[PDB]
């Protein structure tokens, strides 16, 4: 949230636990980059 | 009305 | 098209072949294996397609896919 | 059937019209796709010395398709093509109780 | 830059109380903060 | 007992069906008799879609055998929602996805029957993150294209559906969401409409709307009341470019078909034609389209919708409308057929009320140059309707028209506060004077008596007093001894008292206004 928050599309660059990070990416709140899938967005609900 | 009446009156 | 037939690819991974144990949701991957494959097809058929600017993809197109990709996706 | 399937879903994942005769082929490829597939399955899984086919199993055969990379994993594979309540058996969610 | 904040952390709301064991309504709590007032 | 027998099915989930001394289906089947009656009560209807179906005994069978007919009696109530999306919880009982189904189905099929729709769309997301899941699209897309509000359209949701819509097909259901966030704030652009798949639970959804039932701005009638109310600039203008390029481009479309285009165009003049009704000024497209195609225009090609827009012209100086358009509904008056004069005197007609209302106001909203108009405007109908009464041989039926637009000039104070008493000119009263029928006569006289009354009531309040007394003392001391060869037609078919009782009594109202006065 703090990276979306001034903008990022890594902002986690894979954090850890699987589990979690595709937590908040099959419900939305998260994005995938479309190309490189190891860095994620925040879905940009701005 | 009895305008688009005239133009039936000027068929019939 | 969205759907993936459970019962479709597991009966053709019994009558195919009569020995495995596939897991729970392991043909789930056989979907997911195939429609990649079938991605790859798809895609490489619009570049043979293009290769004889074919404005309609025709057998001789597909064959040529299939010696290209059916190949590279085997394992 | 789910070859048909297929072939309908190859309809709009090649986004173009096709011929008929192109599907009975293209059904010969899934035929034979899986004729090297089943058997890819079985030399893998006996690989791994295991009887069943777990998803670790498939997930080094797609690594030979080049379809599984250090940049697309197995489950990313699963978020891009397969619709949510399937992916919700594949990929592990959290719940504490992590599928 | 704040309501754009109150936009986002809303959103991951209904989407954080939807996709986990939510168990959403059938508490006082979250009722209130659940169907959150736009 | 419904309540009782709901709790004991609940005491049916408490337990197992196998532990159970009864079959469940035996009284939820009770209860579905019941249901063919009177379903589920509000309370009700809340609790057994609560328990249920979120992970009790709940068979995807039996909860689906009661979810078919689990709607509500009186109204679905908030709390009835509340849990049920804790039954879209969709977890570890989840209510698998075929009750999920049923369970979207009810929602879409009854929709209409919530307190406060505002509550579920303030659950708007709740329900489009279900739209990622295979199953329920079809049926959730339905759901949000019942709940979409512009608060829900946020642009997150807009590229979730764009994502769904390049992931999945281009599924009509989707279509019909992007139709909606198209119509709410345009984010996304595109170009089936609610046809609902309810229809079977429409036997017992029509059961219950009968159980209710017992237990560019013309086509639009409620915004044509701004425009009414706005004589702003670029509003009239925003709409006089719109009528004068659909009044050209549909009008030159005569040009290639003029049989099967002549029906829209009409249909289109009409809606122009109601529009300026209600609105009650000339459209300032009408006039300038009426300039521009009445010298090129026939005697019959959509009469009746042209000769309607020439009353609503706005009221120019008849110095500067009569050469651009009078001189042209006076070079086709003098060469079409009666039908077509009686059709511009008519028109002519409703062009002078439409005349005169606007300048009752202007004595309103505080003349002389504006009442030389009118009167020119008058006296040159009648000189067109002397030379008309000329070209057809004295045809009563164009001069009935002729003082149908007088019955209209002889009320000019009385109605309009205008002193506008125009009389008549002798080629018009004394042709209907010593005309043959009384329904013309009976018509002049109604007229003569509102002129008489009209004078009188301008003799009150104050050149109209010596040549127009003059004329109409002409017009009476001429008539009045003459008053035959009409009303020798009903002396045929008859004490001149009687007579009159004979007259009088048989229609002949405008003599008696005159007898009377």
């Amino acid at each position: 949230e703090i990276l979306i928050n001034r903008l990022p599309y890594v902002k986690i660059s894979d954090s850890f636990w699987p589990p979690y990070v595709e937590l908040l990416l099959r419900n939305g709140i998260a994005l995938r980059h479309p190309e490189d899938p190891t860095r994620i967005r925040l879905e940009a609900f701005h | 009305g009895v305008l688009a009446h005239l133009e039936r009156l000027e068929t019939q | 098209k969205r759907k993936a037939p459970r019962g479709f690819l597991k009966r053709v991974f019994k009558r195919k072949k009569p020995q495995l144990r596939l897991e729970k949701s392991g043909d789930l991957l056989v979907h997911l294996n195939c429609l990649l494959f079938v991605h790859r097809l798809a895609e490489e058929s619009r570049t043979n397609a293009c290769a004889s600017k074919c404005r309609v993809i025709n057998k001789e197109h597909v064959l040529a896919a299939a010696k290209v990709i059916l190949k590279k996706s085997r394992g | 059937a789910g070859l048909s399937h297929y072939v309908k879903l190859f309809s709009f994942y090649a986004k173009m019209p096709m011929e008929r005769k192109a599907l009975e082929m293209v059904e010969k490829c899934l035929d034979k796709y899986f004729q090297h597939l089943c058997d890819d399955l079985e030399v893998f899984a006996a690989h791994a010395g295991r009887k069943t086919v777990k998803p670790e199993d498939l997930e080094l055969l797609m690594r030979r398709q080049g379809l599984v990379t250090d940049q697309v994993s197995l489950h990313v594979l699963v978020e891009r093509h397969l619709p949510l309540e399937y992916r919700q058996l594949l990929i592990p969610c959290a719940y504490s109780g992590n599928s | 830059m704040e309501i754009k904040i109150t936009t986002v952390i809303q959103h991951v709301f209904q989407n954080l109380i939807l996709g986990s064991k939510v168990n959403w309504a059938e508490d006082p709590a979250l009722k209130e903060i659940v169907l959150q007032l736009e | 007992e419904e309540d009782a027998l709901q709790m004991a099915v609940g005491y049916f989930e408490k337990g197992p069906i196998k532990a159970s001394q009864n079959k469940d289906k035996t009284l939820e089947k009770h209860l579905k008799t019941v249901e063919n009656v009177a379903w589920k009560n509000g309370l009700a209807s809340e609790e057994i879609d609560i328990l249920l179906n979120i992970a009790l005994s709940g068979k995807f069978g039996n909860a689906v055998n009661t979810r078919i007919l689990k709607c509500m009696i009186p109204a679905t109530v908030i709390s009835e929602d509340s849990v049920v999306k804790a039954v879209s919880w969709l977890c570890v009982g989840k209510c698998s996805g075929s009750t999920k189904v049923l369970f979207y189905r009810w929602l879409v099929a009854m929709f209409d029957f919530i307190d406060r729709k505002e509550q579920i769309n303030l659950l708007y997301g709740f329900f489009f993150a279900s739209l990622q899941d295979d199953a329920l699209c079809p049926y959730v897309c339905h759901l949000l294209y019942l709940l979409t509000k512009k608060e829900n359209v946020k642009p997150f949701r807009v590229r979730k559906l764009l994502d769904l819509q390049a992931k999945m097909g281009m599924q009509p259901h989707l279509q019909a969401l992007l139709s909606l966030y198209k119509f709410f704030a345009p984010a996304l652009i595109s170009v089936i409409y609610f046809k609902n798949s309810e229809n079977l639970w429409k036997t017992a959804l029509l059961a219950v709307k009968q159980r209710n039932r017992g237990p560019s701005v013309l086509n639009n009638s409620l915004l044509l009341h701004y425009i009414n109310c706005v004589r702003d600039e670029p509003v009239l203008l925003r709409f006089y470019y719109w009528l004068s390029q659909t009044l050209q481009e549909e009008c030159i479309w005569y040009k290639v078909n003029n049989y099967e285009h002549g029906k829209e165009f009409t249909n289109f003049l009409d809606t122009i034609i109601r529009a300026e009704c209600f609105l009650q000024e000339g459209f300032y497209s009408c006039e300038a389209f009426l300039y521009k195609s009445l010298p090129l225009w026939d005697g019959l090609c959509c009469r009746s919708q042209f000769l309607q827009l020439v009353s609503w012209i706005p009221f120019s100086s008849f110095s500067e409308v009569k050469p651009l358009l009078f001189d042209h509904l006076a070079q086709l008056f003098f060469t079409s057929t009666i039908y077509f004069k009686c059709s511009v005197l008519q028109s002519l007609k409703e062009l002078l009320q439409n005349w005169l209302l606007w300048l009752s106001m202007d004595i309103h909203m505080k003349l002389g140059g504006s009442m030389n108009s009118v009167s020119k405007l008058i006296h040159y109908v009648g000189w067109l309707s002397t030379t008309a009464m000329r070209l057809e041989s004295n045809n009563t039926f164009l001069l009935h028209f002729i003082l149908d637009f007088y019955e209209k000039v002889c009320d000019i104070y009385i109605n309009y506060n205008l002193p506008l008493v125009v009389l008549f000119p002798p080629g018009i009263f004394y042709s209907a004077l010593l005309s043959l029928d009384t329904s013309i006569l009976n018509q002049l006289c109604f007229i003569m008596h509102r002129y008489r009354k009209n004078l009188t009531a301008a003799k009150k309040n104050e050149n109209f007093s010596s040549k127009t007394y003059q004329e109409f003392n002409h017009y009476l001391t001429s008539m009045v001894g003459c008053l035959h060869p009409s009303f020798l037609s009903y002396a045929v078919s008859f004490k001149w008292s009687w007579y009159l009782d004979y007259l009088f009594s048989q229609g002949l109202q405008g003599l008696k206004l005159f007898i009377r006065s």
